RNA sequence: ACUCUGGUUUCUCUUCAGAUCGCAUAAAUCUUUCGCACUAAAGAUUUCCGUGGAGAGGAACAACUCUGAGUCCAAUUUUUUGAGGCCUUGCUUUGGCAAGGCUA
């Protein structure tokens, strides 16, 4: 890295400019936040603080995943969790219904 | 404070005999000749057993490090300095 | 680093899933840096298999798939820095 | 990092990526976390017990372990 | 644990009875310990 | 000439070089130039007992290891560079150690070692690297030890307890040195690339002190060296019990 | 109580520098060669004074030199001679140059 | 990088010490040896000059240097993912497990 500086705040600069923001949008307007994670499975949430691993930590969360038989989506409500960055394949906030 | 104790056991395997699994399902029992810090293995004289159970002679094998689930030690290496 | 707040939540009951589907519920009793978890008083459950209940456990930080936490967490006073 | 040191000489059982099961005696670890098992045995499901020895197992494929069994004499 | 004076041993000495009788069996070990301490060339 | 007519592997170790400091008190590059005199004169004896190259003698081989046993110092190029490499993390030790020997020298500002000195009064890498340091200790502990020898020893890295700091100047640079460079790894480093196992060196030991000949059936199961084959035990020496 | 001195060195060097009238200046003992405590003692033991040295009394009464008398084994006719056997020889090897040798102290080599 | 030992000096007492107990080196007695015993050797004992170790007591100032102990890493190689989904057989602990064939 060319960038070895203690003083090292560039990793927020990704949380305001980078695409990180968009969940840090998310923790400053707290708004409902979707998660894909790797088994299939879908999270919707809100999130209160992250870092550049994208391992986040949410409360008052609702997941479902479908179950053949054939594919019915159950649900199951958490309150409180935190799930690891590595384990996702996309991060949604969820559109403006109005 | 470096360089982890396991790797130098695998270090002090070299010139025995050893049994490789890979993350194919591939055993491979040879002579290891040489060990980098990481699992990358130098070893010959492979009776290697694929998945189904087939068995072949392989006398040159270079394995990549990552891709090795557990390797097996011969017991006298149990006896090293470095495992007290 | 989210981890420093996984390492402050000590003594606490909670249940992790694996990404192999494995759910143990225990108490957290040491968090390594790389999330490396240890837990004591475990209740495993892996899936497609009955329960078995166990003393001590240690899941490498890798395999976790996610984290379940209580009711009663402070987490407010937990995230600061 | 004593939350392992204090593990060592303890009969281990450890879960595999692939479900395998290695019952063994812990002797060492590392930062990547690959684990040295002294007369170690494989546990795989119909039941089967593999007597192996000495295991220096990748930290790729570690899961989770637990003590089994006292530290020998 | 008491030194005394060096003008008492003086003035003793100076103005001159098994007590003085026992004390004279030892007057070798008082010239052997005399010539030991003997200064050397650099002190006055 | 006995070793190379018996076909014997031949390794060199320059014993006794706190000589050249402590006693001959000669420049850096003056004991460089003897050391190289030295293995130089081996090197010609060598040829002229023995027709085949590949006895060549030279550190940058490994051949040729220095020491120096009354104060604990063996080192080789290698076990040299591994010390600057436990010290500077960055540096491939092996790549290293084939730069620290002979006309080599190193440019400070290219970070580059070159066959060319760079413009005057540049030592050779040798010089600079490895005999350098090893003056400057034993300057510091037989000369400083009272002023300036605790902080040589806080950059090297020994710290030494108050009472060990207390002890004679050839017990305390045996302990210095010992502290510094460790176990004698450059004497084994020597002897296990460039001395054959019992294994590989059986056939010449067979073929020269066998009258059986290598061709002979007993001659091949002893030249593979099988320790379930039959029994051969040769012994030359004998000693006798204080009785 | 004045039992015991620690000293610097530049100290110990201007002590050494003062009192190199009273020293030697040797740096070996190499010059004391057949002329220390072994060689006196062997000296003594086998009844011969080395030139220089100390000369003591018989250690113990025994053969002598006129007292072997002539035998096939020490036949003076069989004897080639080329440079006489001095004292300093049969000090220097006690057993090869010496019959029975006795509390011999062996002398130490070069050094 | 935070906290708890141990100090050093000095005076006296007790015991062990075949360790160059002492990087120095005396005297006496007995025995033997030969001379014919300061001008001579050996063996043994003793006494002296005066030591180290440990332990014990006294009394003078330093108390945490030292000896210890308790206390910055997401892009191949390990811990910031190639994961999950379909089909057959043996047994179903009717939850599914085991192997293989797959799709991604």
């Amino acid at each position: 890295e060319m960038t070895p500086e203690e003083l090292q705040k560039r990793e927020e600069e990704e949380f305001n400019t980078g695409p990180l923001s968009v969940l840090t949008q998310s923790v400053k307007n707290n708004t409902q936040v979707l998660i894909n994670c790797r088994n299939n499975k879908k999270l919707l949430g809100r999130v209160k603080a992250f870092d550049r691993h994208c391992n986040m930590v949410l409360e008052n969360v609702k997941e479902m995943w479908t179950e053949v038989s054939k594919p019915v989506n159950k649900d199951r409500y958490i309150s409180k969790m935190f799930l690891r960055g590595d384990s996702v394949i996309v991060v949604l906030r969820n559109p403006l219904i109005a | 404070m470096s360089i982890g104790v396991p790797i130098k056991v695998l270090h002090e395997a070299e010139g025995h005999i050893v049994t490789c699994e890979t993350n194919t399902g591939e055993v491979y029992r040879g002579k290891l000749i040489e060990a980098e810090d990481n699992m990358n293995c130098q070893m010959s004289n492979i009776t290697v057993t694929y998945r189904d159970g087939r068995v072949a002679q392989l006398e040159q094998v270079y394995i990549r490090g990552s891709k090795i689930r557990f390797l097996i030690l011969p017991d006298m290496l149990k006896n090293a300095p470095m495992l007290k | 680093k989210l981890v420093r707040f996984l390492m402050k939540l000590s003594h606490e009951t909670v249940t992790i899933e694996l990404k192999n589907g494995t759910q143990v519920h225990g108490t957290i009793t040491g968090v390594d840096v790389s999330m490396n978890t240890h837990l004591k008083a475990v209740k495993m459950t892996l899936k497609n298999r009955e329960p078995v209940q166990l003393e001590t456990l240690s899941i490498r930080g890798n395999n976790i798939r996610y984290f379940i936490l209580p009711d009663s967490l402070p987490l407010d006073t937990l995230l600061v820095d | 990092s004593s939350k392992m040191l204090q593990h060592i000489d303890y009969r281990m059982r450890c879960i595999l990526q692939d479900g395998r099961i290695f019952i063994g005696t812990f002797k060492a670890f590392d930062k990547h976390m690959n684990l040295i098992l002294c007369d170690c045995d494989e546990f795989r499901k119909r039941e089967e017990k593999r007597v192996l020895g000495l295991v220096l197992l990748r930290g790729e494929n570690l899961v989770s372990m637990t003590v089994e069994g006292p530290p020998p004499k | 644990k008491e030194d005394m004076p060096p003008e008492h041993v003086r003035k003793i000495i100076r103005d001159h009875k098994r007590v003085y009788l026992g004390a004279l069996k030892y007057m070798p070990h008082a010239v052997l310990k005399l010539l030991e301490n003997m200064p050397m060339p650099w002190e006055q | 000439k006995h070793a190379v007519q018996e076909r014997l592997a031949v390794t060199v170790c320059i014993n006794k070089i706190d000589r050249l400091i402590l006693e001959l008190k000669l420049p850096p590059t003056d004991a460089y130039y003897k050391l190289r005199h030295i293995v130089d004169e081996v090197n010609g004896l060598i040829s002229m007992y023995s027709t085949d190259e590949n006895l060549i003698l030279s550190p940058l081989l490994g051949n040729v290891c220095f020491s120096s046993s009354q104060y604990s110092i063996c080192f080789t190029l290698g076990s040299f560079a591994k010390i600057y490499a436990d010290t500077f993390g960055d540096i491939n030790y092996q790549e290293f150690a084939k730069r620290l020997w002979g006309d080599i020298y190193f440019n400070p500002k290219t970070r580059k070692f070159t066959k060319k000195a760079p413009t005057s009064s540049s030592q050779r890498s040798f010089v600079e690297f490895i005999l350098e340091p090893l003056y400057k200790i034993l300057a510091q502990v037989v000369g400083d030890v009272d002023t300036s020898l605790p902080r040589t020893l806080d950059e090297l890295g020994i710290h030494l307890t108050k009472e060990e700091l207390k002890l004679n100047i050839r017990p305390l640079l045996r302990l210095v040195c010992k502290k510094f460079f460790g176990e004698f790894t450059g004497f084994v480093d020597m002897c296990v690339q460039h001395i054959p196992s019992p294994k590989v060196g059986a056939k010449p030991k067979i073929e020269h002190t066998y009258t059986g000949g290598v061709d002979s059936d007993l001659g091949e199961a002893m030249s593979d060296c099988d320790p379930d084959g039959p029994l051969m035990c040769h012994t030359t020496k004998m000693y006798s019990t204080d009785d | 109580t004045y039992q015991r001195w620690q000293f610097t060195l530049p100290m110990m060097s201007t002590l050494y520098r003062l009192a190199n009238q009273l020293l030697t200046d040797l740096v070996d003992d190499n010059y004391f060669y057949l002329f220390d405590l072994k060689a006196f003692f062997t000296s003594k033991a086998l009844n011969m004074a080395i030139p220089g040295g100390p000369k003591f009394e018989p250690l113990v009464r025994d053969i002598n030199l006129q007292d072997e008398d002539w035998n096939e084994f020490n036949d003076i006719n069989k004897i080639i001679i080329r440079q006489p056997i001095r004292t300093e020889y049969k000090i220097a090897f006690p057993y090869l140059y010496n019959n029975l040798p006795h509390h011999v102290h062996l002398t130490w080599y070069h050094t």
